[PDB]
């Protein structure tokens, strides 16, 4: 996991327990201490920079949109939606996940791609649920949660984003 | 309580029928039966239970329940119990049961 | 609850019996007469755990 | 006792 | 001839390396088949187990470890204590790595 | 069991790749050669 | 310079009786007790006037918690001697020291996790994807308090009330100088 | 040559040892042990992508001849073999042979198996679909 | 093995007043006895398990709890009891239950 981000190719827990049989709970404290030790021996004897980071949910996009084969347009604008969507207080508290995650599936209804939830959820293994309720709490503020130029250059339009 | 009377019935029945087959290993005679089942009749309907056919330290008239528990747990201030196949004792009337659900908070 | 928490010397095994004296004997500074023992064992008479401690 | 772990063409 | 897949390269490629997905196959768990039984018991006080060892000795003569653990159910720790007291174990012997009674008592 | 795991696909891609790559058929020699690009009869 | 007290909501004390008991018959003679040795090698204790928890190990030793001061803490330690005492068994107060307190607070505006994290990097410890709050360890005194977006802020580890309130002094500043937006 | 092999030879090469079984014996300790299971791995029909491309960040795309030469990649395609997975358990009676039986345990699905490399102007390669004008839009030689 | 709660209950004490009558008047021996209430549990835990489909619940307040050898015992004060209907108000109520889990 630490290598991976080193590299700005970062992976999630979950994607790293795919492979190794490891729970949580011993993973997250490893990675503490390694963490440490790291940084003991920085000082003494760089290692950490921005992308240390833990959320860095810019960097996740890329990876589940090319899951979901969605067109390098619709990955594009995720990007934007995703880095403007730390603005908001009630859903930046999520995790980095959820909020990829959720601003993908915004992205999905905003061009129209025939995807339904229950499979970008399944895809990813996020609850449906889940992505339907960030989903609610985005559509308060989906002005603020379109890239300017494309709402300019009229391929999508506000309108086909449903309403709960 | 009709299904109470009826599990009484059942309950009785069976006692008196199983325990046949003990009473001829310690050579009673057949009366005996007439007359367990008889007395111990007298007694439920005399109890008028239910209609018949026939600190800190730890120190019927008092309502009781005795069952079997699958699971308990609680939240801080809440306990909820799992109960099942339990006969009831509350003012002089007796229910049964076979699933219960208990939410009790625990000031 | 200790008064009843004692156990007769009513063992299941004669040898299980002896387990309990051995442990006695060893307990003690000098040598117990056989009056010391009964006070321990809920067993008066002659006893073949006796015999067989000789 | 075996090797409790064999294969077979 | 082999078929040629038409679906994008991105989608057939999800189920592949460090994927999101996690495996439902119920297939060679076997940590998981016996690693779903586990309990602790506590340790049966000397007053009452030790009639229980001389009622299993008088059974049978040479009874193994695993067995003693099995039958009594309580922590190894303790249960060492009265099995060597009552006990010896033969190494060297035929029937090696068996504890069986003391000539002592077995000799009653 | 992990079949993601018990299935490594890295050896199927390097030995075919390692194989091609160099002229070394093993895991013969100068079996796979550069191709001459001076002229299009060459 | 915050204006607002932190407000405890558990602390947690270690007392000694210096004596063996019978947790069985305690168990048994007591009003509110759990006693399962198969799961735990101690019987749990309530009591509802001071509404705290105690924890009765065959040792002697007593672990009293969900006290929320100082002196309730020191009255409901008697009160669990004082139960102890009433059975029978021989138990008597003797040190009361307490391990750790618990404190929260609100500082009423949110804070920016990924400036925190990188700037104090060392003391800071970011993993959202764990748990949503930042951990932070502070050195001076040596107390830890978990951050989070919504403004709330958790105080564990101070073993008195000035160490306590010295450490949210202390983290103000600095928690004020990474206010979103 | 290529495209027989990609074609037939390919699937003939799986299904010499498509099949793999291992063999878990009584293994007599107790009574209450005393069941053998037989655990079965199969291989079915092989499938092969289009050629393709994984980058570092996890992002993969169809990949042409073009842009492999230029970013020293290698022109190849994944392939990917349906695993068919059951299991068989019997009662070891001593002195007895055994009866395996199908344990209600049986999973479908595909596996990655490795990419193999795709020579251009090939039934799998791009070039083979594309005409004259096709080819001078990917920047290829006729 | 099945629990021995039962013989507290209405049924059970009838049981043991007509079987201490009876021994009283030397028409039963006193073992023999032992014998009916060992087979009164399984009859009774047989009916139960089979012959029942009420369901009811308690709510109220906990004035104390307790557990022992696989055997809760609650009291729960001013809680009203409705059964499948009609509710029932309870000054206080003893709770006695065991493990579902039979100990073989």
């Amino acid at each position: 996991l630490i290598g991976c981000r080193r590299a700005e190719v970062a992976r999630t827990f979950k994607e790293i327990q795919s492979l190794i049989h490891v729970k949580t709970k011993e993973f997250g404290k490893t990675l503490n201490i390694m963490k440490n030790i790291l940084r003991g021996k920085s000082e003494d004897g760089k290692i950490d920079t921005d992308n240390m980071s833990g959320a860095q949910n810019l960097t996740y996009i890329p990876r589940f949109c090319s899951h979901l084969g969605l067109p390098m347009q619709v990955t594009t604008s995720a990007e934007y939606t995703a880095k403007k969507c730390k603005e908001i207080k009630e859903i930046a508290g999520k995790s980095p996940i959820t909020i990829a995650v959720v601003s993908i599936y915004l992205n999905i209804l905003l061009f129209q791609i025939p995807i339904t939830a229950a499979k970008v959820g399944q895809t990813l293994q996020v609850t449906e649920g889940t992505i339907k309720s960030g989903y609610k709490i985005l559509y308060e503020h989906r002005d603020k949660l379109v890239d300017p130029q494309l709402i300019a250059n009229g391929v999508v339009s506000l309108d086909n984003l449903p309403g709960v | 309580n009709a299904e109470a009377s009826r599990v009484y019935e059942i309950i009785v029945e069976s006692v008196v029928n199983e325990v046949r087959e003990d009473f001829e290993n310690a050579g009673i005679d057949e009366q005996t039966l007439q007359d367990l089942k008889n007395i111990w009749q007298k007694k439920l309907t005399e109890t008028k239970v239910t209609t018949f056919s026939w600190d800190y330290l730890i120190s019927p008239d008092e309502n009781l329940m005795l069952c079997l528990y699958d699971k308990v747990t609680r939240t801080k201030a809440r306990w909820k119990c799992s109960l099942k196949d339990g006969v009831v004792t509350i003012n002089r009337n007796d229910y049964t049961f076979q699933k219960a659900q208990v939410e009790a908070e625990w000031v | 609850a200790l008064q009843a928490n004692q156990t007769d010397i009513s063992k299941s095994h004669d040898s299980s019996k002896l387990l309990w004296a051995t442990e006695y004997i060893q307990k003690k500074g000098k040598p117990v007469l056989v009056n010391e023992l009964l006070d321990y064992l809920s067993m008066k008479k002659d006893d073949k755990v006796i015999e067989l401690l000789k | 006792l075996r090797r409790k772990t064999r294969q077979l063409k | 001839r082999i078929t040629t897949l038409d679906e994008t390269v991105g989608v057939t490629m999800s189920h592949t390396g460090m994927s999101m997905r996690s495996d439902n196959s119920n297939f060679l768990k076997v940590g998981r088949e016996k690693a779903k039984s586990n309990i602790k018991s506590i340790r049966m006080p000397k007053k009452e187990i030790l009639d229980y060892l001389f009622k299993l000795f008088d059974e049978y003569d040479y009874w193994s470890l695993k067995g003693l653990k099995e039958r009594t159910r309580q922590p190894e720790a303790h249960l060492k204590e009265c099995l060597d007291k009552v006990a010896t174990l033969v190494k060297k012997g035929p029937y090696a790595f068996k504890y069986t009674l003391r000539p002592e008592y077995k000799k009653l | 069991f992990n079949m993601k795991l018990a299935i490594n696909a890295k050896t199927i891609t390097s030995g075919l790749k390692y194989a091609l790559a160099t002229g070394n058929w093993g895991e013969r020699a100068g079996v796979s050669q550069v191709l001459n690009r001076y002229t299009y009869s060459s | 310079t915050s204006g607002i007290v932190p407000t405890l909501q558990n602390i947690v004390a270690t007392v000694t009786l210096g004596c063996r008991l019978d947790l069985k018959t305690v168990a048994l003679h007591a009003r509110n007790a759990e006693y399962n040795p198969k799961r735990f090698a101690a019987v749990i204790m309530r009591i509802r006037e001071p509404k705290t928890t105690a924890l009765i190990f065959a040792s002697g030793k007593m672990v009293v918690t969900g006290a929320k001061s100082e002196d309730d803490s020191k009255l409901a330690s008697r009160k669990y001697a004082r139960i102890i005492q009433k059975i029978g068994f021989a138990a008597k107060f003797t040190d009361f020291k307490i391990q750790n307190i618990v404190g929260s607070c609100d500082v009423k505006f949110p804070i920016r996790l990924e400036g925190l994290a990188f700037s104090h990097g060392t003391f800071s410890s970011y993993e959202p994807e764990l748990f949503p709050g930042l951990i932070y360890r502070m050195v001076k005194p040596k107390i830890v308090l978990l951050i989070f977006v919504s403004g709330k802020i958790v105080l564990t580890g101070a073993k008195q009330r000035e160490e306590i309130y010295q450490a949210f002094e202390a983290i103000y500043p600095v928690l004020s100088e990474f206010r979103k937006m | 040559s290529f495209n027989q092999f990609v074609d037939y030879t390919l699937q003939d090469i799986i299904c010499e040892d498509s099949t793999l079984i291992l063999e878990q014996l009584a293994q007599h300790t107790t009574e209450s042990d005393n069941i053998s299971r037989k655990y079965e791995i199969s291989f079915g029909k092989i499938y092969v992508t289009k050629p393709m491309v994984n980058e570092s960040d996890g992002v993969t795309h169809a990949l042409y001849p073009q842009e492999a030469r230029l970013r020293n990649l290698t022109y190849s395609s994944g392939l990917f073999v349906d695993v068919k997975k059951r299991t068989y358990e019997a009662i070891d009676v001593p002195g007895r042979e055994l009866k395996y039986e199908l344990i209600a345990e049986e999973s479908e699905g595909k596996v990655f198996i490795g990419r193999l490399p795709i020579m251009l102007r090939s039934k799998n390669c791009y070039l083979s679909e594309a005409t004259e004008s096709d080819l001078y839009k990917l920047k290829e030689c006729p | 093995g099945y629990y021995e709660l039962y013989r507290r209950s209405t049924i059970g004490n009838s049981l043991v007043d007509a079987l201490d009558t009876l021994i009283s008047d030397g028409r039963i021996e006193a073992s023999l006895a032992m014998r009916v209430l060992e087979t009164f549990d399984k009859v009774v835990a047989e009916t139960l398990k089979d012959n029942t489909q009420s369901k009811l619940t308690v709510k109220g307040n906990l004035d104390t709890y307790g557990f022992c050898d696989d055997v809760w015992t609650f009291i729960v004060k001013n809680c009203q009891v409705t059964v499948e209907q009609s509710v029932i108000s309870v000054d206080k109520l003893r709770i006695v239950a065991c493990n579902s889990k039979k100990s073989e």
